[PDB]
Protein backbone atom coordinates (compact mmCIF):
# COMPACT_ATOMS: atom_id res chain seq x y z
CA UNK A 1 0.00 0.00 0.00
CA UNK A 2 1.09 3.66 -0.55
CA UNK A 3 0.64 7.37 -0.13
CA UNK A 4 2.02 10.38 0.70
CA UNK A 5 1.17 12.46 4.35
CA UNK A 6 3.25 15.01 5.92
CA UNK A 7 6.37 13.34 8.27
CA UNK A 8 4.46 13.82 12.16
CA UNK A 9 1.95 11.57 10.70
CA UNK A 10 4.13 8.37 10.02
CA UNK A 11 3.52 7.65 14.33
CA UNK A 12 -0.36 7.25 12.87
CA UNK A 13 0.54 4.59 10.63
CA UNK A 14 0.73 1.59 13.10
CA UNK A 15 -1.28 -1.24 14.13
CA UNK A 16 -3.97 -0.02 16.89
CA UNK A 17 -3.25 4.25 16.37
CA UNK A 18 -5.94 6.74 16.32
CA UNK A 19 -5.73 10.28 14.63
CA UNK A 20 -7.17 11.82 11.66
CA UNK A 21 -5.29 9.70 9.56
CA UNK A 22 -5.62 6.67 11.29
CA UNK A 23 -9.16 7.38 11.71
CA UNK A 24 -10.22 8.35 8.40
CA UNK A 25 -7.85 7.93 5.55
CA UNK A 26 -5.37 4.33 6.78
CA UNK A 27 -6.91 2.07 9.33
CA UNK A 28 -3.96 -0.87 9.76
CA UNK A 29 -5.47 -3.62 11.98
CA UNK A 30 -4.34 -4.61 15.53
CA UNK A 31 -2.89 -7.89 14.07
CA UNK A 32 -1.40 -6.69 11.37
CA UNK A 33 1.71 -8.86 9.99
CA UNK A 34 4.14 -6.67 7.83
CA UNK A 35 6.15 -3.57 7.99
CA UNK A 36 5.99 0.33 7.48
CA UNK A 37 8.96 1.97 5.47
CA UNK A 38 8.27 5.52 5.39
CA UNK A 39 10.93 8.58 4.00
CA UNK A 40 11.11 12.04 3.74
CA UNK A 41 9.89 13.40 -0.35
CA UNK A 42 10.82 17.24 0.37
CA UNK A 43 13.32 17.55 -2.95
CA UNK A 44 10.43 15.29 -5.26
CA UNK A 45 6.66 16.24 -3.73
CA UNK A 46 6.83 19.75 -1.86
CA UNK A 47 6.84 22.70 -4.83
CA UNK A 48 7.34 26.48 -4.80
CA UNK A 49 3.78 28.05 -3.62
CA UNK B 1 -20.27 -24.25 70.01
CA UNK B 2 -21.91 -27.61 69.99
CA UNK B 3 -22.49 -27.46 66.66
CA UNK B 4 -18.55 -26.27 66.03
CA UNK B 5 -17.87 -28.47 63.02
CA UNK B 6 -21.01 -27.89 60.61
CA UNK B 7 -20.97 -23.83 61.98
CA UNK B 8 -16.97 -23.60 60.22
CA UNK B 9 -17.89 -25.60 57.34
CA UNK B 10 -19.96 -22.42 56.59
CA UNK B 11 -17.85 -19.48 57.58
CA UNK B 12 -15.08 -20.85 55.38
CA UNK B 13 -17.40 -21.52 52.11
CA UNK B 14 -18.65 -17.96 53.17
CA UNK B 15 -14.98 -16.42 54.17
CA UNK B 16 -13.98 -18.44 50.47
CA UNK B 17 -16.51 -16.49 48.47
CA UNK B 18 -15.93 -13.11 50.02
CA UNK B 19 -12.06 -13.55 49.24
CA UNK B 20 -12.99 -14.63 46.13
CA UNK B 21 -15.20 -11.48 45.15
CA UNK B 22 -12.93 -8.88 47.33
CA UNK B 23 -10.04 -9.87 44.89
CA UNK B 24 -11.87 -8.24 41.83
CA UNK B 25 -11.39 -5.06 43.84
CA UNK B 26 -6.99 -5.71 43.55
CA UNK B 27 -5.25 -4.00 40.67
CA UNK B 28 -2.51 -7.12 40.03
CA UNK B 29 0.33 -4.30 38.93
CA UNK B 30 -2.60 -2.62 36.38
CA UNK B 31 -3.44 1.48 36.54
CA UNK B 32 -6.89 0.52 37.97
CA UNK B 33 -9.01 -2.44 39.29
CA UNK B 34 -12.25 -0.91 37.30
CA UNK B 35 -12.42 -2.84 33.66
CA UNK B 36 -14.02 -0.12 32.06
CA UNK B 37 -12.23 2.77 33.57
CA UNK B 38 -8.52 1.38 31.99
CA UNK B 39 -10.73 1.20 28.88
CA UNK B 40 -11.60 5.01 29.43
CA UNK B 41 -8.02 6.31 30.24
CA UNK B 42 -5.57 4.66 27.24
CA UNK B 43 -5.88 3.51 23.49
CA UNK B 44 -6.03 0.12 22.43
CA UNK B 45 -2.86 -1.69 22.59
CA UNK B 46 -1.90 0.69 25.99
CA UNK B 47 -5.27 -0.51 27.44
CA UNK B 48 -4.67 -4.06 26.19
CA UNK B 49 -1.51 -4.23 28.33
Amino acid sequence: DSFVIRGDEVRQIAPGQTGNIADYNYKLPDDFTGCVIAWNSNNLDSKVG
Amino acid sequence: SALGKLQDVVNQNAQALNTLVKQLSSNFGAISSVLNDILSRLDKVEAEV
